[PDB]
């Protein structure tokens, strides 16, 4: 009965970063060993846990977040960042137990021309608290007067398109993250590795 | 770290005039570019952003294209308010550079500056320093090279140059520059000299004087 | 009617503190991008810093730790406080509203500026020397003549010459900054070499910061033995 690591890192699509992606991983035997020995990732950091320990430890819950971000914002998928990312689209706590996994997407997820289907959250009053997800498409008021659902002076739409392209710098181009948080309950652990 | 080259420095052109200004990154940054307009004492204004949309407010004669790292800015048809510097902007990153800028200056015939040079006044000598000018009057276009000689030894890191405005009534510039050095300097040479180098000029012209009415 | 109105700028020696305020009107300061944006004396333009909506600040990298962005959600104002100046941070300085990172809307209201000037030169009046028309080079023809303001601090100066009588043909240059700190400028004028007998010519130099008036009479050479 193995994790279904399958279904969300090889998934043929990922969601854009203010609707990310939540899969509750349950009841299974996890081989962490298939991601840590695999020459793929560009990004691999732990917090509060070793990777190659993983393995040998059983958790209540593991969550798997994903979604695609640009290469200069997956240093912002750590506990104590700031940035656009962190602030108003994907909020990791600083406490936060688990792994931040990512790669180049540019073979994926560009388009010649721009792709326009992964956006991210540009204006938000306050910041996101940690796991937050707001998928609110209400025009942000920038000024006094309320905008009443009209793009325009002082109103914004809140999203902003990426619009990647193959001929961006590295730094820019689009790329696939997967968080998995380490949930730890007083109730019995349904997600153990091998033995 | 992402360049934006903006070309050309400046620009010459008549009211009614077509005109398109460059602006090439040294990555693509897809439409992340903004288009500003300065006047001489004045903030700049927002011409157009997201590299094609124009701002509001803003007259439709202004218009840019492109995306990734090839940007243009186009007036369609010059109007005598769109003299100014004008400046593109990459947004997709910190610290949000801005480009070189470009000048759009009246165009007009080619004029040949005249050449003057002046001694030091005896009253400045009295107190120990030496300034040497050369004013190149009246010339178009602006670009113009001054060389300084002092026993025909080029001078060099010594002098510092000053440029009007592009008048208001003759479209011409008029160039200052002055080669500073201390009184027991300007006293161990005869010949001091000012060449310029301008389309004007068939060939460089030196005016020069011998120190001491010599 | 959006309105930027910054305040704060003048004088101070390297090392020094400054704080500038930006009061705002046509927009809410704490729900935009607020920026700083500056202009040294014929530069182009250079972002300084932003603040978030949600508090988040960022600065370049030549202003890193000695400058602060801030802001009073309510008096609608913006700051910058500006630690151990230094003669390079010479410059107009604008807020403006918006951000320069996945930010496509631009700077699209700037105020008015307020200028910064960092330098430990001495208030001092300039020296008014003569440019004498070269009366040996005679033909009938154009002479020019003028008058070297040197050595002044800080700017500005006017020149007129003839108690404003003479202004055409008149050329009073931009002033250029010397490696002693001080300001250096000429003012020129091409006048009939013909009138160089029976013309008087004056040039009226004002400096209001060092309160210095002087008129300087301007006269071809005359021969030595
Ligand atoms: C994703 O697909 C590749 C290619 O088949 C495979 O090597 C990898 O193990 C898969 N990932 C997971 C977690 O199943």
């Amino acid at each position: 009965n193995l994790c279904p690591f399958g279904e969300v890192f090889n998934a043929t699509r990922f969601a854009s970063v203010y609707a990310w992606n939540r899969k509750r991983i349950s009841n299974c035997v996890a081989d962490y060993s298939v991601l840590y020995n695999s020459a793929s990732f560009s990004t691999f950091k732990c917090y509060g846990v070793s990777p190659t320990k993983l393995n040998d430890l059983c958790f209540t819950n593991v969550y798997a977040d994903s979604f695609v971000i640009r290469g200069d914002e997956v240093r912002q998928i750590a506990p104590g960042q700031t940035g656009k990312i962190a602030d108003y689209n994907y909020k990791l706590p600083d406490d936060f137990t688990g792994c931040v996994i990512a790669w180049n997407s540019n073979n994926l997820d560009s388009k010649v021309g721009g792709n326009y289907n992964y956006l991210y959250r540009l204006f938000r009053k306050s910041n996101l608290k940690p796991f937050e997800r707001d998928i609110s498409t209400e025009i942000y008021q920038a000024g006094s007067t309320p905008c009443n659902g009209v793009e325009g002076f002082n109103c914004y739409f809140p999203l902003q398109s990426y619009g990647f392209q193959p001929t961006n710098g590295v730094g820019y181009q689009p790329y696939r993250v997967v968080v998995l948080s380490f949930e730890l309950l007083h109730a019995p652990a349904t997600v153990c590795g091998p033995k | 770290d992402i360049q934006l080259t903006q070309s050309p420095s400046s620009l010459s052109a008549f009211v009614g005039d077509r005109v398109t200004i460059t602006c090439r990154a040294s990555e693509g940054i897809s439409s992340y570019l903004a288009w500003y307009q300065q006047k001489p004492g004045n903030a700049p204004k927002l011409l157009i952003y997201a590299a094609s949309t124009l701002e509001s407010g803003v007259p439709s004669r202004f218009s840019g294209s492109g995306s990734g790292t090839d940007f243009t800015l186009t007036i369609s048809s010059l109007q005598p308010e769109d003299f100014a510097t004008y400046y593109c902007q990459q947004l997709n990153s910190y610290p949000g550079t801005f480009g070189q800028g470009t000048k759009l200056e009246i165009k007009r015939t080619v004029a040949a500056p005249s050449v003057f040079i002046f001694p030091p006044s005896d009253e400045q000598l009295k107190s120990g320093t030496a300034s040497v000018v050369c004013l190149l009057n009246n010339f178009y276009p602006r670009e113009a090279k001054v060389q300084w000689k002092v026993d025909n030894a080029l001078q060099s890191g010594n002098s510092q140059e000053s440029v009007t405005e592009q008048d208001s009534k003759d479209s011409t510039y008029s160039l200052s520059s002055t080669l500073t050095l201390s009184k027991a300097d300007y006293e161990k040479h005869k010949v001091y000299a000012c060449e310029v180098t301008h389309q004007g000029l068939s060939s460089p012209v030196t005016k020069s004087f011998n120190r001491g009415e010599c | 009617e959006v309105q930027l109105v910054e305040s704060g700028g003048g004088l101070i020696q390297p090392g020094g503190s400054l704080r500038l305020s930006c009061a705002v009107s046509g927009f809410t300061v704490s729900n935009n991008y607020m920026s700083w944006v500056r202009q040294a004396p014929g530069k182009g333009l250079e972002w300084v810093s932003v603040i978030y909506s949600g508090g988040t600040t960022y600065y370049a990298d030549s202003v890193k730790g000695r400058f602060t962005i801030s802001r009073d959600n309510s008096k609608n104002t913006l700051y910058l406080q500006m630690n151990s100046l230094r003669a390079e941070d010479t410059a107009v300085y604008y807020c403006a509203r918006g951000d320069v990172s996945g930010y496509r809307y631009g700077l699209d209201y700037w105020g008015q500026g307020t200028l910064v000037t960092v330098s430990g030169a001495s208030t001092k009046g300039p020296s008014v020397f003569p440019l004498a028309p070269s009366s040996k080079s005679t033909s009938g023809g154009t002479a020019a003549l003028g008058c070297l303001v040197k050595d002044y601090f800080p700017e500005p100066v006017t020149v007129s010459w003839n108690s404003g009588a003479l202004t055409s043909g008149v050329h009073t240059f931009p002033a250029v900054l010397q490696s002693s700190g001080l300001y250096s400028l000429s003012s020129v004028v091409t006048v009939p070499s013909s009138s160089l007998g029976t013309q008087t010519y004056i040039c009226n130099v004002n400096h209001k910061p060092s309160n210095t008036k002087v008129d300087k009479r301007v006269e071809p050479k005359s021969c030595d033995r």
